[PDB]
């Protein structure tokens, strides 16, 4: 895609020190190519040998949010109760929506019920959905049904109720 | 809640799908009609020479001219549903005789008839695949059988002319 | 006839908020907009003085819309036109049909895939019968300006020879037939000033029909015994296939 | 059984529109019979014969007068008007002994509940019959969805008295 | 016009034939009450049964058309004459309650 | 009939950029420009309530163009009109024809040179059928002013009695027949103000034709068996040549 | 509609009769794809086969008419409904590449 990648064969502490520096003779190809050190050439050095990142928390969504400008997200795996408020706060603080589904056991209004904890906390951006079976996909289609308004025509702002899902 | 009941309940308009009495009543009508639907569907299942017992078999006999009365005695298929006289046929034997008779109704004097149905094909699937017809010399019709058929039955079929036979016939043991 | 029928079926055409235009093409401006309710009242003084009434024969309403179409129309306040649903399988009632084996089923599947390609176009047409715009659709090509789109849609509606639904404010009349479409282009304005007269195709039901408008899934099911004329099959040539070889013997 | 009813309900009008005698056509019929309008209930407002009956019985002459009232074809309620039954003490009204009451402020049920559901613990000081001061120190109002429920909670809390919502 | 009465919760009634039937002025009441409740593309035997709800409560800006269609259904009812209907609350949470009043063909005998 | 046909053959006339005028004479100015799509919808309320549709009979589109022609017209932005190619020999398929000797070939050459002089004019005419302007051609003489050219071209088109192609903006209709041509000359402007109404000659194919429009080289080849009426040759006088002397004996 | 499939480079396919035939929604795809490619005055059996290329890529100022004629060919195809097409590059050397999108008669079954 118009990029020139140059990879050393060896892996691990394999620095390509040069950005294609000027040679002693011959017209210089380096600068015109873009490999040049003054040029905007990425030179990610060979990382050390096999590296173990630890096991993050669902708050690792931040890494996605700090890279994509997602405006509505879901998790394939269900957010643990103890971590719902956090992500809920996150939903507000990053000007986005997060859709999460819960099963039948959460149809109460006690404080311990996490969804009502969200409602009391005002986390209006952490949308909660209900699926008796636990069918997670209900969120995606719901997400896939909401973020669907071209905000340029007249009255294209849609409600949600009674709309076909997948 | 099978297919019939479900697809018919969609004709209940939505004021009445959820009111328990109305839904129960519509289900009552649908169910009573559904037993007829099931009967029509299972007529084929329960009519043919395979899944037939008692009177329908006899009906098949009278449609293929073979009464359970062979006037002969055959030993019992000791491996209740129905009992007859000794000199009649227990069901399973009379079933598979009727299959043989159905075959011999559509016989033909060709072992590999390409145009019409052969003798070989129809006698072979008469016995559900445990028969084998090869001709002889003085118009003998040698007939190999699997050992899952007692000699009494086959000798009876030859002695009643229920096997397919143009002019001459025989068996082998 | 009855005085009661008046209000009853006067409200039978209610204008939705979405404001269908000449059939979904609202991208013009309505300079003028008229309807013509007419009546034939037989002239001479009616005969009895007691009951010889019921003599106001009705007439096909015409609707005249003259407007202008420009390259750039900015519509003020109107809701989007959303594609109507395909509510054909609402009563579709299978599961009484016979049990038939695989590749006896799948042979039917191939036949269905084989003639759906030849029927589904007209099926969509009848599904979208009133409104031709979302049948023909937004032109979608960036080369054709807006007057392109208005002219080619109008020609498609006109050659279509199918009645359309036309909305004057406060009424979305259901079966208007395009009677006259005159677009004019002065040499002092690049827009197109068009006058379109439509005429309603009003038609009532003569025969006993318990069901007003059923699904496609039962529309033929509740149909009464239709009638076709006679014909002399012994005197046909376009299909005089010989007798099948399987029959001459038998 | 998710009914159609939760997307549309269609019922019969229940309260008599609950209007007040504002216009000129607020006409009255004064009874003298201490059946249901005793002192301090000096009047009742109606807009139909049947309600007057249900509070008065088709047998009592007051319902008869209401019947001959509403039977006039252009009757007052057809021009922004009400009927009202009064009460003048004809002879020796005996007002039965009452019990002390405490009518609270007009609460909209759209604001009382959201404010209550955050209040974990309860706190009341009430006194009945001038007895020992009663302090209520636990009212888990979290699980409340309508004023009937807080009414029940207060009923269980305030000993020596009954709590109702109306 | 007769029609089978429905009990309070609106389920059907069998038994007491010729007596579970509403006579009049209440038969009109029941028939309007549940003509309003007949979603349009429900009944395969009447696909324009009554007003289309899945396409009117699921779209913004239809209150005027809800009201016009309710007037259409009510007026086109065997037994009613006029209507007098408007909206009384304003989506107290988001549910709006409208008030519908109609003059049956009865109570016009003077 | 079908709703599908609408868009299909609504786009069947696409206006080329070159903007043919009244047939190639674009050297005037279009003061006004109208088309009249009309329809005959039979009036009385249609009979059935189920299927008695297909009752919008179409009509011949008319196109009215009123403009002015001056001695000096300066055209703003339009591409040159280029002579259409003579794609007659595209399928011309020789080399199966017989081997015949020289001056048997050349006798055919003389016959061909002999009747090409009598057919090639009408052959070019049919090649240039739609567009008469480049058939008649630019006048080419310096004596005739521009109004000369407009009048003599219009008279040639009118006496030609052949349909022409007429372009309203966004459409170049293919077979317009000149219905009315009224040029007017006020006594306060030396130009000519002319109104020309054309009417489309729309005609479809009744009979099975696998090939829509072939070359001249196969147009007769794929033609179906044409039919001429009877006639009594024994009763002709205009060519009652005697019997050839080579036949009376034989 | 059936039609013989063509392989990647677009040559014909023989053998596997009744199986080298494209069934649908792809038969439309193939048929539009090579209806675009049918120069007009090529076929002596259809001299207006499809749009005229020798007289549209050989003349200046036809991009609008190229697009209109491509829309004409595509729309007049057994199996398509709509189009959505425009030009995506601007003659990157001098070749312009246009993007053509059309809705077949399929994928409208909801």
């Amino acid at each position: 895609n118009g990029y020139f990648k140059v990879t050393s064969s060896t892996t691990g502490a394999t620095s390509l020190l040069s950005y294609l520096g000027v040679a002693t003779s011959g017209t210089d190809i380096s600068a015109v190519l873009g490999m040049n050190s003054e040029s905007g050439a990425v030179l990610t050095q060979g990382t050390d040998q096999v590296v173990l990142p630890a096991e993050t928390k669902l708050e690792g969504i931040t890494a996605i949010k700090s890279e994509v400008n997602i405006k509505g997200a879901m998790f394939i795996d269900q957010i643990l109760d103890a971590d719902i408020p956090g992500i809920a706060s996150f939903a507000g603080a990053n000007n986005m929506l997060v859709y999460e589904v819960f099963d039948t056991g959460y149809l109460s209004k006690n404080v311990s019920n996490p969804v009502w904890a969200v409602k009391l906390a005002g986390q209006s951006n952490f949308r909660c959905l209900l699926s008796k079976s636990g069918n997670r996909k209900f969120a995606a289609t719901y997400m896939a049904r909401m973020h669907t308004v071209l905000f340029s025509g007249q009255n294209t702002a849609i409600t949600m109720q009674l709309k076909e899902l997948s | 809640m099978s297919d019939f009941l479900n697809q018919y309940l969609l004709y209940l308009i939505k004021q009445y799908y959820e009111k328990p009495k109305a839904n129960a009543e519509a289900q009552l009508l649908i169910s009573t009609w559904e037993t007829y639907a099931d009967f029509i569907a299972n007529f084929g299942n329960n009519f043919d020479i395979d899944n037939a017992e008692g009177e329908v078999l006899d009906l098949i006999g009278r449609i293929l001219d073979l009464s359970r009365q062979v006037n002969d005695v055959i030993p019992a298929s000791f491996f209740t549903s129905k009992v007859y006289t000794d000199y009649q046929l227990t069901d399973t034997q009379y079933r598979k005789f009727l299959k043989v008779k159905a075959a011999k109704n559509i016989c033909s004097p060709y072992l590999a008839s390409d145009e019409k149905i052969s003798l070989q094909q129809v006698v072979f699937d008469a016995f559900d695949g445990r028969a084998y017809v090869v001709d002889g010399k003085d118009q003998t019709l040698r007939l190999y059988v699997s050992p899952s058929i007692d000699d009494d039955e086959l000798r009876l079929l030859i002695n009643l002319d229920i096997l397919p036979r143009p002019i001459t016939f025989r068996y082998i043991i | 006839m009855s005085l009661v029928n008046g209000m009853v079926e006067s409200l039978n055409n209610t204008k939705s908020e979405t404001e269908i235009g000449i059939g979904g093409y609202r991208l013009f401006a309505r300079v003028r907009e008229t309807v013509n309710y007419r009546n034939i009242v037989p002239t001479d003084t009616l005969e009895d003085g007691s009951s010889s009434t019921d003599d106001i024969i009705n007439e096909p309403i015409t609707v005249s819309i003259e407007g202008v179409v420009s390259n750039l129309f900015v519509e003020e306040r109107q809701y989007p036109q959303l594609v109507s649903r395909d509510f054909s399988a609402v009563g579709e009632i299978t599961a009484l049909l016979p049990a038939k084996s695989q590749q006896q089923i799948q042979r039917i599947s191939q036949i269905d895939s084989q003639i759906r390609d030849a029927v589904l176009a007209a099926e969509r047409a009848e599904r979208l019968a009133g409104k031709p715009y979302e049948f023909f659709g937004n032109s979608g090509n960036s080369a054709k300006t807006e007057q392109e789109k208005f002219i080619d849609f109008m020609e498609a509606l006109y050659f279509s020879r199918r009645p359309t639904e036309v909305s004057v404010n406060f009424r979305d009349y259901k079966n208007m037939a395009l009677v006259s479409f005159i677009p004019v282009r002065d040499n002092n304005t690049k827009d197109t000033r068009f006058t379109a007269d439509f005429q309603q195709i009003n038609y009532s039901t003569l025969v006993y029909t318990p069901v007003s408008s059923p699904s496609k899934s039962v529309s033929g099911k509740v149909s009464d015994a239709s009638n076709k004329g006679g014909q002399n099959p012994e005197s046909n040539e376009t299909g005089e296939r010989s007798l099948l070889s399987s029959l001459v013997g038998g | 059984m998710a009914s159609i009813s939760e997307v549309i309900r269609v019922s019969l009008q229940q309260e008599g529109r609950a209007i007040a005698p504002d216009n000129m056509n607020a006409v009255g019929i004064i009874t003298g019979n201490q059946g249901v309008l005793s002192t301090a209930d000096r009047y009742r407002i109606y807009r139909t014969a049947a309600a007057v009956a249900s509070d008065f019985g088709a047998s009592s002459q007051e319902s008869a007068f209401a019947n001959t009232f509403f039977d006039t074809t252009p009757n007052p309620i057809s021009a922004g008007g009400v009927l009202v039954i009064g009460y003048w003490r004809s002879a020796s009204e005996t007002v039965a002994a009452t019990s002390a009451t405490l009518v609270s402020e007009q609460t909209s049920e759209s604001v009382l509940i959201p404010l209550l559901n955050a209040i974990n613990d309860g706190s009341f000081t009430i006194t009945v019959d001038g007895g020992t001061e009663q302090e209520v120190t636990a009212l888990d109002f979290t699980g409340v969805s309508e004023l009937s429920e807080v009414a029940t909670i207060l009923n269980s809390a305030i000993t020596g008295a009954t709590v109702s919502e109306d | 016009m007769r029609v089978r009465t429905l009990d309070d919760n609106g389920d059907w009634t069998f038994g007491r034939g010729k007596a579970d039937y509403i006579t009049s002025k209440k038969a009109i009441a029941q028939t309007v009450s549940t003509r309003i409740k007949s979603w349009a593309n429900d009944n395969p035997l009447a696909m324009n049964a009554n007003i289309d709800w899945k396409d009117l409560l699921g779209r913004k800006g239809t209150e005027d058309t809800i009201l016009r269609e309710i007037e259409r259904v009510v007026v086109q009812t065997d037994g009613v004459i006029r209507v007098t209907e408007l909206e009384v609350i304003k989506t107290e949470k988001r549910v709006q309650s409208i008030l519908l009043s109609y003059d049956t063909i009865y109570d016009d005998s003077e």
